[PDB]
Formats: structure tokens, C-alpha cells, sequence
């Protein structure tokens, strides 16, 4: 249980002379904050065992602009053996608080893989031509986590397999989606708003192809502010079914 | 629109490794580079290839 | 054209002959697509909007 | 060439051959725990029997599979029109 | 078979450590009809309300499940702001197991104009259910059907 | 009285169209300028013909 960092160069390979300490417990999770500060670099921040963020770049404008946020930046935790989702959150300079809790019975379910939305993307077109001439806008999230659970008892017939939609910002379920007689390794692929998974069917020899879509209506919302707080409401959901002959390692 | 039908079949044409074969591929990581539509695809596993 | 008073007066439909053509020219204008007045082409120029709040975590715990 | 393969269990398998070069048609193949051996035709949409034959399975690579496109130029007389 | 859940609700400056009982909900597994009865607040209450409003604070929302312990938070600026009109849903599993619950206010906004002590009187929810949903499969039966035809 | 308008100059562009057809056909994917007036996606078929 020991954690440590290193601050190399990718160009030359030399590394700098700096580089923080670490005590207590080892580091859980780390989270790379858009802003810069310094000269030109992006400040990281890490959670420790005893739920504490500690700065890589000790600096008193970095801290000043982290404080200014202040109740902006989340924390999801996913845990497998423990099955406990939890939701904790920066409050004033630096201290942990619960927000959303989710808990799941490891014995009827247990969690696979987790994939969320990669930072480095921006969507062109954010709504769709329909029939007529009408528009149809999309349901864009950049704070939607998706979670894969299978069942823990595998036979013949009896598997369980399926899809929970969870924000991490607030404790709130989209959709949930469940299948039947499915097993064995499932891929899972988040992209702008369409989730594409793969399962493996028992009932009969074959690997199905579930492509799942968020849809949103003909009118739109604030479209100049985007937050989790708001929009009391719940995206169409969208599903298809297709056959590929082989495995999708 | 096409209509829907539930067979998709493997194209021999749309096989970007024509020769170079990944005998486990772990992984695939793709770049994006910066003209418009160009996307460097690097797979990983007991072999490399790009 | 001026000859008399009452011939100034089809002067005036004559000109409303142009007038009813540019209406069907327009109207086959909008007909055909050539006028945008649409949601569709209004999406073509809006912008995404700017997120705020941010999140982050995995599964490493 | 032959392919031995051992320590299987019960149920519906497909045999394919793979290689760079010259490829093969995937054969489906029933086992039964009694000792039966059945090839099929490999079929998806449909789940029944199609043909059956021997069990010696003796696979025929129709040859080298197109892996490149091909693009063709105009011609001399094909230009004057 | 009908069973009791405990709803428990928080209100504090900017922390959250206080949690009171607020209501009883049953809820039929084998129906499928979910009921709330909670009690009224006191005038200490409202004010307390009105005062962590201003200050743009969290609304926790405290249930145990028989143990697991679920709590979701909710701005109350928008709660005072629009009238009372909370949303309660429960998530299940396929059999008798509990996720969690997610409060969701209609109105979602924050303007900010005034709220009277008229309007906080009454509790106004509505609690559903949520059961997860089964996907369909490859149709194909259709399309030989098609292909034949 | 019908033909002074019948005859006009309507049927003097297709040879100048004979010209673009061939220009076009010589390059098959090509981007070469942006206006920067705003257009409408229904004259995109026209104006870009040939890039997916
Ligand atoms: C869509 O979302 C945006 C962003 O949340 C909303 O614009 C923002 O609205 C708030 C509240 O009206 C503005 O706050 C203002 O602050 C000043 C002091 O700075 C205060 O005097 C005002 O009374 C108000 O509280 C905020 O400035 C404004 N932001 C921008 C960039 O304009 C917008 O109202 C939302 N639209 C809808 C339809 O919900
Ligand atoms: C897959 O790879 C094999 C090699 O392991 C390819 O076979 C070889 O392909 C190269 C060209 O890709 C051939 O080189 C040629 O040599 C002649 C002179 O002999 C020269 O005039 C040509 O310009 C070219 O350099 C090589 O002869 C050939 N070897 C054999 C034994 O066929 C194979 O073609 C690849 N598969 C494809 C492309 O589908
Ligand atoms: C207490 O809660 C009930 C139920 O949640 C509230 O009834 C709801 O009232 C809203 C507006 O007051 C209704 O919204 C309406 O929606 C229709 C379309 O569905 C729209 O055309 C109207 O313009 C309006 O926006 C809603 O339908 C109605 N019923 C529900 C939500 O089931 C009641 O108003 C609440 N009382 C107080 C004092 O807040």
C-alpha cells in the first residue's frame, strides 16, 4: 500500500527538481483540474485514505483560485468487493462531505468496469434534421458516469447482465437497463451520447449487439448554461439489437 | 436511411491490418492529429503496430 | 405613357402585373427551399454552450 | 495439416482455421455426451439443420482474401465520350 | 406484505450533521403502491428554511435500507425560490434490494423572486417506482419472415 | 406578343455548366475556399458536391 509520484520529462527524459511528498495512507484517486495557473501549467490535486486533498502545485494563486471554486468539484468512488458508489465534494478550503450515496447487494450483482467521458472532446453539431424539416435536440451530459454489473451466479439460463446510468454530480438513475440471458465478457464503449455495449447470449450461440442512445425532444433548454442541478428531466432512451460472428477482444 | 436487418457481415475491404496481424491485442489507442481527418491508431499487446 | 387621366390608371395595373409576379417568384422561392426561416438552419449556427461544475473519479478504491 | 484438439467439453463449437494467407470458411460442430459428433454449415439467423456432412473434417481455402481495393484508370478509347 | 422506510431530512448553516424523522412511507412489494405521510413543519422550521435558502445550502435526504444508508442532496434555493413540489423515487433491483433514491424539483430554477408564508404550508410529493426494464433482442424473425415475403 | 418573352436568353448557361461539370470531375474530393456569407444546408448539395 505504498504510493508515490514522479515528475519526469517525455521529451528528453531527465526529470525535474521537484517533486511533493506523500504520508498517511496510499493515494485512492487523483483528478487533472482544467484550470492553469503559474506559468502556464494545470494544477493536480489527490484524495488520500483519509479522505483529504492534497496539491501538487503548492502555489498561493493556485490555492486562491481552488478556494474561489470552492463547492464546484465532485468525487465518485466505485468499489467492487465493498459495492458502495459514493459521492463526496470540496467544501470551503479543503475537507470531504457525503453528497449522494448509492450501495449495491454484492451478492445479487457485482461490478465489472466503469467508463465515463473523455475531457479532450467537442461536439460540432449538437441537434439532428428529422422527417420533415423539423430539429431534434440531443442530450449532451459531461458529468454522466455509466456502470456495468453482471450476476455473480452463472448457469445455463439465470444470468443477469445490465447498464446503470448514474450522475456523478447529483444521485440520480437515467436509465437502467437489464437483460436476460447474457454472459460472459462484456465491452463497454461511452461516446458524445450513444453507449455501445456487447454481450454474449447462452439462450443461443451468438454475441448480440446493443447499441443504446440519448435523445432529448424538439425544444431546448437555458442552451447557454449547462448544470446538473437543474434540468428536471429525463432523456429518451434508445436501443437496437444486431449479430457480429466474433469475439471483440 | 437503410432498412434495418439484423446481419452484419466482416468485409475483407475494410481491414486496415492487410499483412501486419496482432497476435493478443490487449488494446488500441487512437491519437488525434491535427489536420482535419486523420487519426493515428496505435494497438498494443505482444506486439506493436501503428 | 401620359395621353389622358384614364389610361394613368392602367399605368397602374400594369405595374401591378409585376407586382402579382414577384409574389409568385417568391412564392416559389420559399416553395423550392431557398428562404432558410427554420429551426434546422438556425441549429447549423448555434453554439455549444459552456459547462461549469465538473466532476471526476474511477474505480481504483 | 491436421488439426488435434483434447481436452473439451460438451456443446456447439466452431472450428476455423485462421491465417494472414489463404483463409477458411468457419465449420460448426455439435458434440453430444453420448459420443455423436454433427457439422453444420454455420448459420445465424437461422438455427436448424441445414446440410449434414462427414465428420472428417477436410476444410478447402478458396484462396488468397482481397485485402486492398482496387482503383482503375480511364481509358484511351473510354475518354473520347 | 407492507414495509415502513424511515425519510429523514437535513438542514444546517453549510455543513450537514442533524438529521430529524420526518415522515413514514410504506411501500407493497407484492402491489407495487408506494405511500408517504410525513408531519407538518413548525414556524421555527419554516424560518430556519428561509434562512439556509439565502444562504444557497444542500437539502439532504436520509433513508436507510435494512444495512445499507442512502442520502442524495438537492439545492433549496429553487425549493424556495418555486413552490414546494419535491419528486421521490426509489430504485430496485430485480428482487427485493435497494439502490437509491433521487429527489427531482419541476420547476429547476433560480430567479429568486420571494417566497411567502402562505406558500409554506403543505408538503407536496410524489414518490414512484422504478423496477429495471428488460431489452429487447435481435428481431430476426421479422426480417426472414420479410425476406421470404 | 407570348414569344417576346418565350425566346429571351433562358437557355445560355449550360455551356458555361459544361465547363463546371468538367472542372468538378477533373477533382473528385476537394476543398478550395469558404464564403464568408452565410449559407443554407439546402444549397450544401449543390455547393459541395462530391464531399461526404
Ligand atoms: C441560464 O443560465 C445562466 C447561468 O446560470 C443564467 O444567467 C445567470 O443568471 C443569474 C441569475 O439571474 C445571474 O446572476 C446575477 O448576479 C448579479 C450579480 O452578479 C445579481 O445582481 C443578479 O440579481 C443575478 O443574481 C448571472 O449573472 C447570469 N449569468 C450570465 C452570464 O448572464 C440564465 O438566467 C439562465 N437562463 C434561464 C432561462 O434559466
Ligand atoms: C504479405 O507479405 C508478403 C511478405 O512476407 C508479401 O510477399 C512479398 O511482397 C513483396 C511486396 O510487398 C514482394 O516484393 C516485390 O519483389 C519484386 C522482385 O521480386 C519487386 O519487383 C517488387 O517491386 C516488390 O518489391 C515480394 O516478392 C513478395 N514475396 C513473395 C514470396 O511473394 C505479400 O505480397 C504480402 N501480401 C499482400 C501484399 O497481399
Ligand atoms: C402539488 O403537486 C401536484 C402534482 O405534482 C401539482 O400538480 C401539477 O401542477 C403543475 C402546475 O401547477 C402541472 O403542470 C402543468 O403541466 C401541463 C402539461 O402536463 C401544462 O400544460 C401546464 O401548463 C402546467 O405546466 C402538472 O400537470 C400538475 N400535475 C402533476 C405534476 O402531476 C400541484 O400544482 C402542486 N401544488 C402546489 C401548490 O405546488
Amino acid at each position: 500500500g505504498m504510493s508515490s509520484l514522479y515528475v519526469f520529462n517525455p521529451i528528453f527524459g531527465k526529470w525535474s527538481q521537484v517533486a511533493p511528498p506523500v504520508l498517511k495512507r496510499p493515494i485512492l484517486q487523483s483528478l487533472l483540474l482544467p484550470v492553469m495557473d503559474q506559468d502556464y501549467a494545470k494544477v493536480l490535486l489527490l484524495i488520500d485514505d483519509e479522505y483529504k486533498v492534497t496539491a501538487f502545485p503548492a502555489t498561493r494563486n493556485v490555492l486562491r483560485q481552488l478556494h474561489e471554486l470552492a463547492p464546484s468539484i465532485f468525487f465518485y468512488l466505485v468499489d467492487a468487493e465493498q459495492g458502495r458508489l459514493c459521492g463526496y465534494r470540496l467544501r470551503k478550503d479543503l475537507t470531504t462531505e457525503l453528497s449522494w450515496e448509492l450501495t449495491i447487494p454484492p451478492e445479487v450483482q457485482r461490478i465489472v468496469k466503469v467508463k465515463g467521458k473523455r475531457s479532450s472532446e467537442h461536439v460540432h453539431s449538437q441537434g439532428r434534421v428529422m422527417g420533415d424539416r423539423s430539429v431534434l435536440y440531443k442530450s449532451l451530459n459531461p458529468n454522466l458516469l455509466a456502470v456495468v454489473t453482471e450476476s455473480t451466479d452463472a448457469h445455463h439460463e439465470r444470468t443477469f447482465i445490465g447498464i446503470f446510468l448514474i450522475d456523478g454530480v447529483t444521485g440520480r438513475i437515467i436509465h437502467s437497463s437489464v437483460q436476460k440471458k447474457a454472459k460472459g465478457p462484456v465491452h463497454i464503449v461511452h461516446s458524445e451520447n450513444w453507449v455501445v455495449y456487447q454481450y454474449w447470449n447462452t439462450k443461443a450461440r451468438r454475441n448480440e449487439f446493443t447499441v443504446l442512445e440519448l435523445y432529448e425532444g424538439t425544444e431546448q433548454y437555458n442552451a447557454t448554461a449547462f448544470s446538473s442541478l437543474d434540468r428536471p428531466q429525463l432523456p429518451q432512451v434508445l436501443q437496437q439489437s444486431y449479430i457480429f460472428p466474433s469475439s471483440i477482444s | 436511411l437503410i432498412p434495418y436487418s439484423p446481419d452484419v457481415q466482416i468485409h475483407a475491404e475494410r481491414f486496415i491490418n492487410y499483412n501486419q496481424t496482432v497476435s493478443r491485442m490487449r488494446g488500441i489507442y487512437t491519437a488525434p492529429s491535427g489536420l482535419e481527418s486523420t487519426c493515428l491508431v496505435v494497438a498494443y499487446g505482444l506486439d506493436i503496430y501503428q | 405613357l401620359e395621353s389622358s387621366s384614364q389610361k394613368f390608371l392602367q399605368g397602374l395595373v400594369y405595374l401591378i402585373g409585376n407586382l402579382m409576379g414577384l409574389a409568385l417568384a417568391v412564392y416559389k422561392c420559399q416553395s423550392m427551399g431557398l428562404l432558410p426561416t427554420h429551426a434546422s438552419d438556425w441549429l447549423a449556427f448555434i453554439e455549444p454552450p459552456e459547462r461549469m461544475e465538473f466532476s471526476g473519479g474511477g474505480l481504483l478504491l | 495439416g491436421s488439426f488435434v484438439v483434447h481436452d473439451i467439453p460438451s456443446g456447439s463449437y466452431v472450428v476455423e482455421v485462421v491465417s494472414p494467407a489463404y483463409r477458411f470458411d468457419p465449420v460448426r460442430v455439435d458434440i453430444t455426451s453420448k459420443g455423436k459428433m454433427r457439422a453444420r454449415y454455420v448459420n445465424y439467423i437461422k438455427t436448424s439443420e441445414v446440410v449434414r456432412l462427414p465428420y472428417p473434417l477436410q476444410m478447402k481455402s478458396s484462396g488468397p482474401p482481397s485485402y486492398f481495393i482496387k482503383r482503375e484508370s480511364w481509358g484511351w478509347t473510354d475518354f473520347l465520350m | 406484505g407492507t414495509v415502513g422506510l424511515l425519510l429523514e431530512h437535513s438542514f444546517e448553516i453549510d455543513d450537514s450533521a442533524n438529521f430529524r424523522k420526518r415522515g413514514s412511507l410504506l411501500w407493497n412489494q407484492q402491489d407495487g403502491t408506494l405511500s408517504l405521510s410525513q408531519r407538518q413543519l413548525s414556524e421555527e422550521e419554516r424560518g430556519r428554511l428561509r434562512d439556509v435558502a439565502a444562504l444557497n445550502g444542500l437539502y439532504r435526504v436520509r433513508i436507510p435500507r435494512r444495512g445499507g444508508y442512502v442520502s442524495s442532496f438537492v439545492p433549496a434555493c429553487s425549493l424556495v425560490e418555486s413552490h414546494l413540489s419535491d419528486q421521490l423515487t426509489l430504485h430496485v433491483d430485480v428482487a427485493g434490494n435497494v439502490v437509491g433514491v433521487s429527489v427531482v424539483t419541476h420547476p429547476g430554477g433560480c430567479r429568486g423572486h420571494e417566497v411567502e408564508d402562505v406558500d409554506l404550508e403543505l408538503f407536496n410529493t410524489s414518490v414512484q417506482l422504478q423496477p429495471p426494464t428488460t431489452a429487447p433482442g435481435p428481431e430476426t424473425a421479422a426480417f426472414i419472415e420479410r425476406l421470404e415475403m | 406578343m407570348l414569344t417576346d418573352m418565350m425566346k429571351g436568353n433562358v437557355t445560355n448557361v449550360l455551356p458555361m455548366i459544361l465547363i463546371g461539370g468538367w472542372i468538378n470531375m477533373t477533382f473528385s474530393g476537394f476543398v478550395t475556399t469558404k464564403v464568408p456569407f452565410p449559407l443554407t444546408l439546402r444549397f450544401k448539395p449543390m455547393l459541395q458536391q462530391g464531399i461526404e
